[PDB]
């Protein structure tokens, strides 16, 4: 019946470790797909100089 | 008789130490299981505790 007990720990230990590795993904991930969206934008708006810039040097 | 008495009364002290003696081979195997199964419980806390940690370290550092 100690065998049994042991058994059971595990079950609910991959479990637990399922639940706790799958979840931190959603919860990870979702963190990525925010900040990453949210370089572009910074980004985005104020663009005009990169390109303004660069044509001036290569255009003589 | 008395002389049946103390025949009788001889084997009766050594019976109990007979008895008492069964009792005490039996102890240390009812104990000995108590103790193994403490080892058993325990160690496979153990593995599965690591088994734990680590995994989501390397999820979370993935």
């Amino acid at each position: 019946e100690a065998e049994a007990k042991a058994k059971a720990l595990e079950a609910q230990y991959r479990e637990r470790e399922r639940a706790e590795t799958e979840a931190l993904l959603a919860r990870y991930r979702e963190r990525a797909e925010a900040e990453a969206k949210a370089v572009r934008e910074k980004a985005m708006a104020r663009l005009d100089e990169a390109v303004a810039l660069v044509l001036k040097e290569v255009l003589p | 008789s008395k002389l049946e008495a103390i025949l009788s009364q001889e084997v009766e002290a050594e019976i109990q130490a007979l008895l008492q003696e069964a009792e005490a081979k039996a102890e240390a195997v009812k104990r000995e299981a108590e103790e193994k199964a403490k080892a058993l419980l325990q160690a496979r806390e153990r593995a599965l505790e690591a088994q734990y940690r680590a995994a989501l370290r390397r999820a979370e550092s993935a």
